[PDB]
């Protein structure tokens, strides 16, 4: 039961994977997580501002 | 039913046209074009004159005497104050632009010579010295000749250039320069040479003022030879067209 | 694999393969049964060693220093660049840019040194190797708080084992590591001209992490590069002239070829 | 825990091994490829250029352009010798400086054909005709043009097309060559003669220069990567 | 990397020397800086940004151009003091020297 | 992966992405081609080095002793 | 006995190597995640915020 | 997830190879990649030169 | 990390064992073969054959 | 697998299986059951261990040499030829004409000298083996510039574990490798006449990284070949008379057999 | 992409095999080709020679 | 498109390029070819080389003078001493060939002069 | 490889006598060359490119007939001289050794 995964190369490969232990506090790291969500950060308002209009009207 | 050995090019308001040539050398298989849209990196919009910096530039002509080593050009150096070219490129911070070089030495049945024009990417040049390095203004020549030297220059505290011309100032074998693109001019035959060079760099563009991209070559081989009575002064002229050229990132003007 | 010759046989025609013009670069594609009588030959040879992965990808040593276990030279220290030595330089100046991800070896031997000490029983000795970015800081000293490694990339090794071997990815800013730049890196065009300008590798540290004995003992590193996956652009031709410096390509003029007897001397 | 055994060959380093090795920098974004002009895939392509090949590197001619160029002249006679060098691309002082040359310097088996082309330099109204004769080991260099006749010549004759090309063939015994010098894979003799004499007119030189350029045919190969003799480090620059 | 390391100046007597040692800091070279000048022994000594005036004759006569920018010139007087001056300036990543030959 | 850019071109109208209020929190969404003409310019550069995994995750000594 | 060969780079310690390990607290059961506010998953999220800048850091 | 290629063997056999990293920078060496163009340096000019014919015409 | 463990007889040489070792010369292209007459594939086709005897090896 | 043995009876015929010429080389292909009464005998033995690959494939010392970490010997060279030994050289003098890939395996030992120096503490020794090609730069000296091996294939071995192995693919320029040549290099028929006009196999270098000590060593290094994938052409007598030298086959006249005591003597 | 062949038992087993390397060079020997032909050395004649028959008739 | 001023010819391991000349003449309309089974007469097989006695044989050059009379060549005589040709003649009795005379002489524009180039058989003198 | 290494040669009295040692230099061997001849102790010397005319009664007598081609012979004259004259060439990869024995 093996796990097949897609390796990191550039822009303009396949890897393979197997767990040896029954811990799941043993497995490698996870590198490939490529998530974003700054709307918690910026933008924090409670009206949603558009960028053309005027902030204040 | 025409000769091959007739050509004619226009570009801009400018045409040159060929009674004998040999052909035309067209770099490395790639005819110059514009910077696509996945390749480049500078967000600001270009400027791309179109016609008034594509067009045909002639530069200071040069006598081939019978003891003449050689001479080079910059030709991003050459034509920093010729016409709006060197107004564009003043301004601008990036610089992206291709050439032709088209060299004309025309002489008789009896007079007899071989020269070799050749374009060299990055032709880093040596200094006299081993620890220092060649000063500007002593490499560079503004649509000066800049001709090579038979012997080695001598060897002290002066920022000197190696000006041999059986190494060419770079350390490497004369005969070998055939690995760029070359045309050979044979006075019994060929009259004039062409050649074609699209931008080559590794990065999309580049300030013309503080790099040079291309250094064209004329070496001759074969002496210069007649009898007494045939004219001797022999002179070489040429003349340096850039094409598809676009600039980016407008200041105030200076370098 | 290489084309096979073919068969051809007498011909008197107005066909001229052999006359052509040099002038053209166009380097003539004549074959040899064109100007002779030839026999039908299949060629298994096959133009497989000659490749730019094949010629490049082989290790290769760049720089070998030293360091002790006391006194004043305690750690090693040396920019990263490929231009220290002559038969991976020469071989990379075949081109002008060239584009590859590298594999890192080191080599880490120890010597006892002379000295007057008694009872000299060494343990075995670990050896820190440390890479500083461009920017990162550098120690001071062999017990500096840099050696904590929190981001910095290094290797433990000791003494005995399968030397230490690294990939390094491809690390540019730009599109191809450049061998030649004719230029200066500032505008006014008076400072270092050449490629000294665009490299830029960072500095790479080895050290003893314990002492392991009273007595001296001098330590040696040697580094090996090997490229990998390897890309390269615009040839060029090789160099004549000796090096001199590991900064900039000047040269002392030399002969073009050695000499012989006479014109028609066959030795 | 998986039983296993070490073989012999472990833990040992060698300059020519293929392994895969754990990156020390994860999840680095590399920079996307341009198109950069004149891609070389092949040593090949670097050896199929012409060179000039300076076969007059006798006394000083060396240090000086002179060495190139291939003197000829109007003489009372014919059947003189203009040049003669043998076949040996990697080790003959003639060849060793080439592109091609230089290549083979870095390999130990050479295999396939070579080109040599050869460009008149005189005036437009000095005439001749020359002899172009490759000989094959077995007896020593030809001494004379009628000795020469008998083996691979092609006769050249000087008009519009100022260029030839002696395309010498491959003809050995065994499948490759040696680059070093050797004497059991000898190579041969390449010489030129006068077919008939230089012909100048009135108020013309009447002393011309050819030139040579060698490359290699569509058959060439090359086996055993080792180290170039010519580059020499006195110390770390 | 100091630029011309090899540089012979030619000076009149009674016209103050200008000697001038530019340097470029490599991206590589983050490290404390120190800049000495040698007389072939020491005329002057910068370090951990200080300037410290080490030669009998040439006491009270040497003195600075500008250091942290990157010019680390000296202009020197009352001229007799033909010798050969090394100026060395280091970082702790990469060091460079530049040698100047004065005559009269 | 980061976002490519887009072109824009010459503009009048009462349209003001660029004057707006700091006074609220709201970071100024806006790009280079409210301001100025651009060109198309695809962008194939990663947001992947810059993850809390791969920043965080590399050794580090914590504390070294003797006995 | 399967028959083996150690390569160079063995015994090694890389300072970014992703390897597996043995846990020395087996069948360890964690606290349930709960839901805290204002979560990062990338530090460029961090620096697309505004920050006062020191423009006049003159003297004192 | 295993990949099977050929070896390279005399004329006149198949490998198998797993990649065990994440990063397409840890892969081995791309040694059979033999192609050819030497179009650019020789014959790099405009107007094609047939063989038979004359050069300059 | 997969685990691993070493049997008896590990880092021996063997006179006569049969593994695989990486090439020194890699991607090398040796000679087509060629047919040589007489072709020998075992040791019991050079003992079929006929030898004279030395059944007088008395003295000298 | 062998042939079995059928079952024949009394016969009285004209046949003549025994009765033969061996002036034709027709060696007579008869078998027991021709000259006697014979049983069916089922034959379930294999000529299997007597194939040229079982003959020939086994590990073999043909060289072994010195080298010290102090004074004037200091590093070690052998040119390739398996002519040093004489087991190997006999076995492989059975065929003209053989082809096989070669495995090579070394033994490095080392050895502490007598000296006189006090306080000796060494450090483990690491020891680079080095192939140069027929044609490659050899080193003058053990700090020569040539051990840079940017080209050159060569190993590093750490004392103490397994030891290296490499395999050399079948290095020759002809169709063959050649036991015995009879002819001369040069056409005059005037110089070096034999096989080792053929033979071109390159040089072998060994030396220590390091010294690792104050006092002195000497290692000693064992070469051992391994053909594999063996060909083998045309068979010839096995050598009589004892070797002489390794680069002809000079020889003294002997004795065609050992001698018994009369021609009907049992012993 | 596994060889499975046969082990060499006694008369009156199958083993498994991968190959690591991409050379050709590398792999193990050959030890399992039992292939004879005798009738160059031995009956190396032009004629056929019948055993019972007479060899000179 | 080419000039019909240029010719090659290949024979054996031989070549020949011609810049300027005239055209080949080609004897009496036939193409030398090799003897048929209707005409012959010898009963034993004939031997033929094919290559290493069809190639291009050059004699000694001769300088034209102002007041050169002219020259004369055997076809047959002259090639006896010269290579594979003179010795496959000298052993055997009969013997059949075919030739061809590629006969050269460059001068410049300001030179001027004529010579005929004829081959005569049976020429008995 | 040194053709003919065992050989014996007879030169009467008031005959120069003529020593040949002609050698095929090896593919495998390319390092500095030296030929050195020994008279069993030397009479000659030729190394790096150079010749060094060691032995007093026969100073003045010995010289080379041609080195680098790969003849390496010696013409020695006034014989009076008997004895075993040994000529080794060295190349760094391989060494060749040929010994003469003259009779008066
Ligand atoms: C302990 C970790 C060590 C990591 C060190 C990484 C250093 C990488 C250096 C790369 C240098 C590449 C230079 C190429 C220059 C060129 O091709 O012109
Ligand atoms: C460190 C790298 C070492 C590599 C050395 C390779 C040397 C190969 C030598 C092959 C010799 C084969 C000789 C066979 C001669 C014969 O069969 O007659």
């Amino acid at each position: 039961g093996a796990q097949v995964s897609t390796q990191k190369t550039g822009a303009h490969i396949h890897y393979t994977n197997i767990n040896y232990y029954k811990d799941a506090a043993s497995n490698s790291a996870n590198r490939q997580d490529f998530t974003q969500d700054p709307g918690k950060f910026t933008e924090p308002v409670k009206d949603i501002m558009i960028k053309s209009l005027p902030a204040l009207n | 039913g025409y000769s091959d050995r007739a050509r004619s090019i226009t570009l801009g308001n400018s045409t040159i046209t060929t009674q004998e040539c040999a052909n035309v050398v067209v770099g490395y298989g790639v005819w110059p074009d514009y910077l696509k849209d996945s390749e480049a990196t500078a967000e600001d919009q270009p400027t791309q004159p179109d016609v008034a910096t594509c067009r045909f530039y002639t530069l200071d002509s040069v006598q081939w005497q019978k003891t003449s080593p050689g001479w080079w050009w910059k030709l991003p150096d050459a034509l920093s104050n010729l016409g709006l070219f060197g107004q564009n490129m003043q301004y601008h911070y990036l610089g992206r632009t291709g050439y032709t070089v088209h060299v004309q030495c025309n002489a008789s049945k009896f007079h007899q010579g071989c020269l070799l024009v050749v374009c060299v990417p990055e032709a880093e040049m040596g200094c006299a010295t081993l620890d220092n390095t060649p000063s500007s203004a002593e490499l560079l020549g503004g649509d000066s000749a800049k001709e090579f030297a038979d012997k080695p220059v001598a060897s002290g505290s002066n920022k000197l250039v190696q000006r041999v011309v059986y190494n060419a100032g770079m350390g490497v074998g004369v005969g070998n320069l055939t690995i760029f693109p070359h045309q050979w001019i044979n006075l019994r035959t060929n009259n004039s040479a062409t050649i074609v060079m699209p931008y080559t760099n590794s990065v999309p563009m580049d300030n013309m003022f503080r790099h040079n991209n291309v250094t064209l070559m004329v070496i001759p081989f074969v002496p210069l030879d007649y009898c007494p009575g045939s004219t001797t002064y022999v002179p070489i002229t040429v003349t340096i067209a850039p094409m598809c050229a676009e600039y980016n990132g407008l200041r105030l003007a200076g370098h | 694999r290489v084309a096979d010759t073919v068969g051809t046989g007498p011909t008197n025609s107005e066909a001229i393969p052999a006359l052509t013009a040099a002038e053209t670069g166009h380097t003539s594609q004549v074959v040899p049964g064109d100007t002779m009588q030839t026999r039908h030959v299949k060629n298994y040879h096959s133009r497989s060693e000659s490749t730019i992965e094949n010629f490049l990808c082989r290790s290769a040593c760049v720089y070998f220093t030293e360091y002790e276990n006391s006194g004043a030279k305690r750690y090693a220290e040396w920019v990263l660049t490929p231009r220290q030595a002559a038969q991976l330089r020469r071989k990379l100046e075949f081109f002008t840019y060239v584009r590859f991800d590298l594999e890192l070896t080191f080599v880490i031997t120890s010597t006892q040194q002379p000295s007057t000490t008694q009872n000299q029983d060494a343990q075995i000795l670990t050896h820190q190797i440390m890479y500083v970015p461009p920017g990162g800081p550098v120690p001071d000293k062999v017990d500096s708080y840099v050696w904590q490694t929190s981001t910095n990339p290094s290797v433990f090794w000791t003494e005995g084992n399968a030397p230490p071997r690294m990939s390094i990815p491809f690390l540019s800013i730009g599109n191809a590591y450049s061998n030649f730049y004719d230029g200066w890196s500032e505008f006014s065009r008076n400072g270092v001209y050449g490629i000294n300008t665009l490299n830029n590798m960072g500095t790479l540290y080895a050290r003893h992490v314990n002492a392991g004995s009273t007595g001296p003992i001098k330590s040696t590193i040697r580094i090996y590069f090997k490229p990998k996956h390897v890309k390269a652009w615009i040839p060029r031709p090789p160099r004549l002239c000796q090096y001199e410096k590991a900064k900039n390509v000047n040269f002392q003029p030399s002969g073009v070829t050695t000499t012989r007897q006479s014109i028609t001397t066959m030795t | 825990g998986l039983p296993t055994m070490n073989t012999p060959g472990s833990c040992q380093f060698l300059t020519s091994d293929d392994f895969q090795s754990p990156s020390a920098m994860p999840q680095y974004d590399v920079t996307p490829e341009m198109r950069i002009p004149g891609e070389v895939k092949n040593l090949m392509e670097i050896a199929e250029v012409d060179s000039v090949v300076p076969v007059q590197n006798v006394g000083e001619k060396v240090n000086s352009m002179e060495a190139y160029q291939i003197p000829v002249r109007s003489n009372e006679g014919s059947g003189t010798q203009v040049f003669g060098f043998p076949l040996q691309p990697g080790y003959s002082s003639v060849f060793s400086r080439t592109l091609l040359g230089e290549i083979l310097n870095y390999y130990t088996h050479w295999s396939g054909s070579i080109k040599l082309t050869f460009m008149f330099c005189g005036s437009a109204m000095a005439t001749g005709k020359f002899l172009l004769a490759y000989s094959p080991p077995g007896a020593g260099a030809p001494t004379k043009r009628v000795d020469a006749m008998l083996g691979t010549h092609v006769v050249w004759d000087v008009g519009l097309q100022s260029s030839c090309v002696l395309c010498i063939p491959w003809i050995s015994q065994t499948h490759y060559r040696y680059v070093t010098s050797d004497e059991y894979t000898a190579g041969g003799f390449i010489t030129c003669w006068y077919q008939t004499n230089i012909v100048v007119p009135a108020d013309a030189q009447s002393s011309c220069y050819i030139m040579c350029f060698v490359s290699a045919c569509n058959d060439f190969s090359v086996r055993l990567l080792k180290d170039t003799p010519f580059i020499s480090q006195q110390n770390f620059f | 990397s100091i630029t011309t390391p090899e540089e012979m100046i030619e000076k009149a007597k009674g016209e103050t020397a200008y000697l001038p040692c530019k340097f470029t800091l490599s991206p590589e070279d983050q490290g404390p800086l120190d800049i000495e000048w040698l007389i072939s022994q020491v005329i002057i000594l910068y370090s951990g940004d200080k300037i410290y005036d080490y030669y009998p004759d040439l006491k009270g006569r040497v003195h600075f151009t500008s250091l942290k920018s990157g010019d680390a010139s000296i202009n020197v007087t009352n001229l007799q003091d033909i010798g050969t001056y090394q100026c060395k300036v280091k970082k702790a990543p990469g060091v460079a020297n530049k040698k100047i030959h004065l005559v009269v």
